[PDB]
């Protein structure tokens, strides 16, 4: 599930919270979506939910990785992003 | 050190 969102002056627009050790559900150490950001890209392109997985992002793979490494990904985008989203996998998904 | 765990950090 890929979201293509335009990355701009408010980031991406969203919050995330996964990784080693910053794992968002029990037993699932991947990359989850913990807050959406008021006017942010993935808010009005996003078509995102809180609590999605995010498996990579431009394609660079956010599966099991730290949550800095993973948050740097992110942030070293500009005005175009390839969003990589699964849902909770490893766990209940929604 | 800046974005770390437990804790969610905007993008």
């Amino acid at each position: 599930m890929e979201i293509k969102l335009i990355k701009g002056p408010k980031g991406l627009g969203f919050s995330i919270a996964g990784g080693v050790g910053n794992q968002h559900i029990p037993g699932d150490n991947s990359i989850y979506v913990t807050k959406i950001i008021e006017g942010g890209a993935a808010h009005k392109d996003g078509k995102l939910q809180i609590g999605d997985k995010l498996l990579a992002v431009n394609n660079v793979c956010l599966e099991e990785v730290t949550h800095e490494e993973a948050v740097t990904a992110l942030k070293n985008t500009s005005d175009f992003v390839y969003l990589k989203v699964a849902k909770p996998t490893g766990s209940h998904h929604h | 050190q800046r974005t770390r765990q437990r804790n969610e950090t905007q993008v």
